[PDB]
């Protein structure tokens, strides 16, 4: 059951090593996040071979 | 003697650390010291040359 569908994108890592012996622990990178949602409908039709005569 | 290690950063810069739990007194009963005569002489550096 679902009106809608939702997908997710995970972009990549982007972020300035730390060359050296400086410490890199406080240093992390966020793990952005993309998403999108499909929303859900139906479509019908009908057609008449009417008529007895 | 309590030897503990423990690592700074990600495994860099590993660490040593210990310590005792002591503590000392010269006894002194009344005012006077039991036990210890502090003769307190002249001692002169025999090498005038050291620093100092």
């Amino acid at each position: 059951a679902g009106d809608r569908v939702s997908f997710d994108l995970s972009v990549r890592l982007r972020g300035q090593p730390t060359f050296g012996d400086d410490r890199v622990e406080g240093k992390e990178e966020n793990l952005k996040f993309y998403t999108d949602e499909v929303i859900i409908d139906q479509v019908r039709h009908s057609v008449s071979a009417g008529g007895r005569m | 003697y309590d030897w503990q290690e423990e690592t700074k950063d990600y495994g860099n810069e590993p660490t040593v650390a210990s310590g005792f739990i002591a503590g000392i007194k010269k006894t002194r009963f009344n005012d006077r010291d039991f036990g210890v005569i502090s003769i307190d002489t002249y001692a002169k550096d025999p090498n005038p040359n050291n620093p100092a």
